[PDB]
């Protein structure tokens, strides 16, 4: 029990520091990918579409 | 046969222990893409607030959202509610606005369109206009954190397909 | 190409303060324009709350939205009602699993939003029957009730029928903890190429035992292959209309298109039958039999029938509904049309239940229609079938000797009575009862049966194949 | 052409529908959802969708086809999977490669890519031709070498153009009319409205029997070509069997199979079984499909396919007796079509009558079963076709008091009674011969004394065996096999020997799968011969026990006599049978010495 407890507390770190690997390599695509991104989101924003319901 | 409880306690009573530490793992890997997500979208509202502050480049995307809130409206009455700036280019223009909902639709041009003294809340619009029917019962929220909003509650796969690719899992 | 989405549009909302009526649990809308029939609208309270609404009528200009969390605190005057242009579609990922959703599809693990592959629309198309193919593998659930002697194909929809106060829901947690594909095979079936999943919808359920569903889920590791989908007692109706419909979808997306094997637990049917006919009767339609609509069995039909195997993919969806029979009779209209459209049913019963007995199954009228494709040589063991067909045998036997028992005493019993009583007692307290959390596998099940069908002689065994008897039987 | 009104669920409200009929099929939405008006009210017509209806704006047009719930009949219709509205699910699948049956396909019923040789007829330019008349046949399959071109009933005129000898789509052009001065094109094809059904010129008596090739249908209780069959579609009960006999080895010249309301899973199994199921009759092995149409309907299909389905497969199956084809038409459950009627009334909210059901469960019922029967082919050549329609009951475990059950069963002359106790002994074909009846036995007098003229008294007389066991078991087991005379014994013995010989039927095996009417003839005279030989001789003093011990070898014969092969030549089985006679005959001679 006394060594579960000790390997239950070194996991919670190791999971730590797996996901903030896992999150650094997602900020990094992030912020690579964040011009593109908003290019096109304002160019959807700043674009509309005439459109009517009637059909 | 007493110690065949604790045989495996070691792991089946940390077991939960173990799950749950996985559990919140997994929520903070898409708690990070999740703020990745916001982050980008501050800056689009961000870049879209600058873009709305070049009034020479603000003014046709101005009368696009306009006519294309009249066309949703569809009716010969509207009323307009724009931000306390930019108020005279939208009385500048409604000639010219009256004319192209009149020729986007097969009917008759919008006989007169009026500019709501409720001016629209400069620190939070930042861009946009909410054209109203008559008596301003109808409305369509066409400002710019609005479409923002929908773009970015609507184009998420898009969002997800251009960040990364498909997902090797959907075979389909 | 993937990229085919073409979401990037804006679609404006149109937003009416026209309101020109309130009519209990639903909201008149006077000049709505162009309404679609299906439409989710969102509801802007005086106070400023925002309340969600599903239009139930469209008339020339009139939309009639149906309100979720009621109507209360509505004025004809002040609020506003925007109509979202698109019906209840929601969010489907592969990362949905480890997810704890609303009845409405809202997370509540307090967790970010979906962050969607695709919007997949609910309550989707119907199965195309000639796509379907008959189930052939079995899905073990751990429970040696059910494995050996009610075993589960994998596109198989088999209900379990329970009363109120049995314990139904816990047999359902172990079953979504314990549920998995059943041959070894070199690689886990937690890869990516073989992997299973379970979507566990909660209809009506209590918060207490709503509450035992999350934690029980969270801590045993069973979230990361189940999306679960919470719906309180208390939370609104159309929520509960919709939370099978959530489920199934997003099996649907699972199975195929990301090729899972997909269980679905839809627990408390009879209260998704309350909030059914609940909804008809706000449409001021006359209720059928027993007070309950007269078209349920579509709508059942639908929620049930969005299961089994396919021809082009791998994936496969299994269900198991599980309904509260209301004063324990088949007769009623819920147990009678989950029969018509599901394959066999599990009977939990309430006498096992005072003894003791968990599960508290009832074999002798639980019945799997398609338990013969689950079972073989390559499907868990040769011996599955005149196991499981000898078991039943053994323990109908039993209970009409321990009648018996009382009335010609134990002495004047046979010689295979006399046996069939001490095997039922096993039977029972042994084999039928199986703790909480103990998982069995269907191999344990079967050589636990074994063990229990190894008092009898060689002569009345006679309900297993002579080969399989003299290879299994005798040592 | 119209717009849309209230909406709830798929009834729909239409605007400007002033030309609209009753009943008439409709293009709802932009998406041409199908679905049938119910309700006429000045411009507005009341439409019931056939499909989910979650998307529909206030406006969008409904076109209106013209045409009433109709079936496209035709080549092509063979070896064909159909839903009850006739959507070819195939045709669906490949079209959309979809997992789902997408919302508003319109895929035609029948494939219009696919070129048939068309082989023109006996009608030429200038020729009167009225409906029903064969102006062309087309090689359809190998079963059905010509798939002959009805005129459509209702039609009529003078012959001024018809196609050449050639291979022509359904689309083009092929035969060209004139009635009175207007001018009609008639294609390959044609759809016939389902609810009315085809006429004919004369309805005749249904007096040929339908050799199903089981020994318990056969003898026991016989269908008729153009008769009706009721059977319970109980789960554990081998209806397989039952359908699987008639698509495979019966008379019929096409089957139609109508899933209706079925499980999921079950019509997975209708629909993977039927493709390997292959037949003999045409000297080939070739498979059923060629000869089958399936209409498939799991029960998430629309309730209004589910209901319609029968109608379809009717249709179809009155088509087919049109050109002179027995056909078969099995429904699947005719008790889930019955509660797609209850949901239909329901949603329209007609008065109930039972429990729910509407009033005319009973007039739908009857009208849809007498569709049903042997008839003269409306229109020339003369020709003659049939149509028997053998529907399953499954009422709520076995619920018979069901008024769809009640009004099958009073509507249907033949019962085939399944038991699930009997496929529990694994006795197949599992027939309950105490509650099965058949009330076409005075009918078939004519075939028998035409071709087996014993076949009655034998018949009865095996009714008469079984009966009498089936009452003195009950005795046996109250008081003890010593208070039986010895021709109790007797009736017992060979009671026992037909329920474990002429009753049961292997159907796996080869010499089982099919056994003729000649060769049941065959063994009905061999086991009445046994029981008559046994009475007689041990009316004549002799114990049964030591005739039965004695007796043994001419018992076995006859067990075996039920491994005869069909195959071997009608000729050379009958000869053994005449030996198996000879020898039993001569043996009860020796041993009653």
């Amino acid at each position: 029990e006394q060594k579960n407890a000790g390997g239950v507390g070194e996991l919670e770190k190791k999971a730590e520091a797996g996901v903030q690997g896992e999150l650094a390599e997602i900020k990094k695509i992030a912020e690579k990918k964040k011009d593109d991104v908003v290019k096109i989101l304002i160019e959807t924003v700043i674009k509309p579409s005439a459109e009517v319901h009637i059909n | 046969g007493n110690f065949k409880s604790k045989l495996k306690k070691a792991m089946l009573s940390q077991q939960i222990t173990k799950s749950t530490i996985a559990n919140k793992m997994r929520l903070k890997v898409l708690s990070a893409r999740e703020q990745s997500l916001d982050g980008i979208f501050e800056e689009t509202k961000e870049k879209l607030s600058g873009i709305a502050n070049n009034r020479d480049e603000y003014k046709p995307i101005l009368q696009s959202l306009i006519v294309e809130a009249l066309l949703k409206l569809l009716e010969p009455k509207a009323i307009v509610k724009a931000l306390e700036r930019d108020v005279d280019l939208i009385e500048s223009m409604k000639d010219d606005i009256m004319r192209e909902y009149g020729e986007k639709a097969q009917r008759a041009p919008l006989e007169e369109i009026v500019i709501s003294n409720d001016y629209l809340n400069k620190d939070l619009v930042s861009g946009g206009v909410v054209v109203s029917n008559a008596s301003d019962k109808i409305e369509i929220n066409n400002t710019l954190e609005e479409r923002l909003k929908l773009l970015s509650e609507e184009a998420l796969p898009a969002i997800r397909l251009e960040l990364y690719g498909p997902s090797k899992t959907r075979k389909f | 190409k993937k990229a085919v989405e073409q979401g990037f549009n804006v679609k404006p909302r149109l937003n009416y303060n026209t309101v020109s009526g309130v009519n209990g649990p639903l909201v008149i809308l006077e000049k709505v324009k162009f309404p679609r029939y299906n439409e989710i609208v969102n509801l802007t309270l005086p106070d400023g709350t925002v309340r969600q609404g599903q239009v139930l009528e469209i008339r020339g200009d009139r939309a009639i939205v149906q309100v979720f969390e009621g109507t209360s605190g509505i004025d004809v005057k002040k609020t506003t009602v925007e109509f979202t242009g698109e019906s209840l579609r929601i969010p489907v990922s592969e990362d949905m699993l480890g997810r704890i959703f609303d009845g409405s599809g809202r997370p509540i693990d307090n967790g970010p939003k979906v962050f969607a592959e695709d919007y997949l629309d609910i309550n989707g198309s119907p199965i195309n029957p000639y796509a379907r193919i008959y189930p052939e593998e079995m899905i073990s659930t751990g429970v040696s009730a059910i494995d050996t002697m009610n075993s589960i194909a994998r596109g198989q929809k088999i209900p379990i029928f329970s009363a109120s106060g049995l314990p139904h829901n816990e047999i359902a947690a172990q079953i979504c903890r314990q549920a998995g594909l059943v041959r070894p095979t070199k690689d886990v079936h937690d890869g990516h190429e073989e992997n299973f999943s379970i979507v566990f919808a909660a209809m009506g359920v209590n918060l207490e035992t709503a509450r035992f569903f999350k934690q029980d889920f969270e801590e045993n590791g069973s979230l990361e292959r189940t999306s679960l989908f919470l719906n309180l007692a208390n939370d609104p109706t159309i929520e509960r209309i919709i939370t099978p419909r959530l489920a199934l979808t997003t099996a649907e997306y699972l199975a195929y298109q990301t090729e899972r094997h997909v269980l679905t637990i839809l627990t408390d049917m009879s209260s998704y039958a309350d909030a059914l006919r609940e909804v008809s009767a706000a449409r001021e339609e006359v209720p059928g039999r027993r007070g309950y609509p007269g078209y349920m069995y579509t709508d059942l039909s639908t929620i049930y029938e969005r299961a089994g195997r396919v021809e082009g993919r791998n994936g496969s969806i299994t269900q198991i509904p599980i309904l509260t029979m209301p004063n324990d009779d088949i007769t009623h209209p819920i147990p009678d049309l989950t029969g018509y459209i599901t394959e066999g049913q599990i009977f939990v019963d309430r006498q096992l239940h005072n003894k003791g007995i968990y599960p508290p199954i009832n074999v002798l009228p639980s019945l799997s229609r398609l338990m013969k494709s689950a079972i073989g040589e390559g499907m868990t063991r040769k011996d599955h079938g005149d196991v499981s067909n000898q078991l039943y045998a053994k323990y109908a036997i039993g209970k009409d000797a321990a009648a018996m028992k009382a009335v010609v005493g134990e002495e004047a019993l046979s010689i295979e009575d006399k046996l069939s009583l001490e095997f039922l007692e096993k039977f029972e307290k042994t084999f039928i009862t199986q703790g909480a959390y103990e998982d069995r596998t269907v191999f344990e099940s079967l050589d636990q049966a074994w063990s229990l069908l190894r008092i009898y002689p060689k002569e009345m065994l006679n309900r297993i194949s002579p080969k399989i008897l003299d290879e299994f039987y005798d040592r | 052409y119209g717009a849309i009104y209230s909406v709830s669920g798929p009834v729909v409200i239409a605007e400007n529908m002033i030309g609209c009929a009753m009943y008439e099929l409709v293009k709802v939405g932009h998406d041409n959802l199908v679905g049938e008006v119910i309700r006429i009210d000045g411009d507005k017509a009341t439409i019931q969708v056939y499909e989910e209806t979650a998307g529909l704006t206030v406006g969008d047009p409904v076109l209106r086809t013209g045409k009433p719930l109709s079936v496209e009949l035709g080549p092509g219709l063979m070896e064909t999977i159909y839903d009850g509205i006739q959507r070819p699910l195939k045709a669906i699948k490949e079209e959309s490669q979809s997992i789902y049956i997408p919302r508003g396909i319109d895929t035609p019923a029948l494939d219009r890519t696919i070129k048939w040789q068309f082989t023109p007829g006996k009608f030429q330019v200038g020729d009167h031709i009225s409906g029903g008349d064969i102006y062309g046949s087309v090689f359809e399959n190998s079963l059905i070498s010509s798939h002959k071109i009805l005129l459509p009933p209702r039609s009529r005129g003078t012959i001024t153009w018809i196609a050449p000898a050639g291979e022509y789509t359904l689309d083009e052009k092929i035969l060209e009319v004139e009635f009175d001065g207007k001018k009609s094109d008639f294609t390959l094809y044609h759809t016939w409205p389902v609810r009315v059904p085809r006429p004919v010129t004369e309805k005749l008596s249904a007096d040929y029997p339908l050799l199903t090739g089981q020994r318990v249908l056969d003898a026991l209780f016989p269908c008729v070509q153009g008769g009706t069959t009721c059977i319970p579609g109980a789960f554990g009960c081998g209806k397989t069997v039952i359908s699987q006999s008639l698509s495979k080895y019966s008379n019929s010249d096409a089957i139609i199979y109508v899933g209706c309301g079925e499980r999921g899973n079950e019509m997975a199994e209708v629909l993977m079984e039927f493709p390997e199921l292959y037949t003999e009759m045409s000297g080939t092995k070739e498979p059923i499909m060629k000869r089958t149409t399936l209409v498939a309907n799991t029960s998430n299909m629309p309730v209004a396919a589910r209901e319609a389905s029968i109608y379809t497969g009717i249709t179809l199956a009155e088509y087919f007796r049109d050109q002179g084809k027995n056909v078969s038409m099995i429904a699947d459950s005719s008790s889930r079509w019955a509660e797609a009627l209850r949901e239909i009334s329901g949603r329209l909210g007609e008065m109930p009558a039972d429990q729910g059901f509407p009033a005319y469960l009973g007039a739908k019922l009857a009208s849809f079963y007498e569709r049903a029967g042997k008839a003269v082919a409306l229109g020339s050549p003369d020709r003659t076709g049939s149509v028997s329609i053998v529907a399953a009951v499954s009422p709520a475990g076995g619920d018979f008091s069901d008024p769809v059950t009640t009004a099958t069963l009073g509507i249907t002359q033949v019962f085939w009674g399944l038991d699930k106790k009997l496929a529990q002994r694994k006795h197949f074909p599992s027939i309950n011969t105490s509650v099965s009846y058949s009330k076409y036995t005075n009918v078939l007098n004519k075939f028998y004394d035409s071709n087996y003229p014993e076949f009655p008294v034998l018949r009865d007389r095996m009714k008469e065996i079984l009966s009498n066991a089936e009452e003195l078991e009950q005795v046996v087991q109250l008081v003890g096999k010593s208070a039986l005379s010895d021709s109790d014994k007797i009736t017992l013995d060979v009671a026992t020997l037909i329920k474990e010989d002429f009753l049961q039927q292997n159907g796996y095996s080869t010499y089982d799968a099919f056994c003729p009417i000649w060769k049941t003839f065959d063994m009905m005279r061999a086991f009445i011969s046994y029981h008559d030989e046994a009475q007689k001789a041990v009316a004549n003093g002799a114990n049964w026990s030591k005739l039965a011990d004695s007796t043994g070898d001419v018992k076995h014969a006859v067990s075996s006599s039920k491994f005869f092969e069909p195959s071997r030549g009608e000729k050379e089985v009958h000869g053994e049978f005449e030996k198996l006679l000879s020898t039993m005959q001569e043996r009860f001679a020796e041993s009653t010495d």
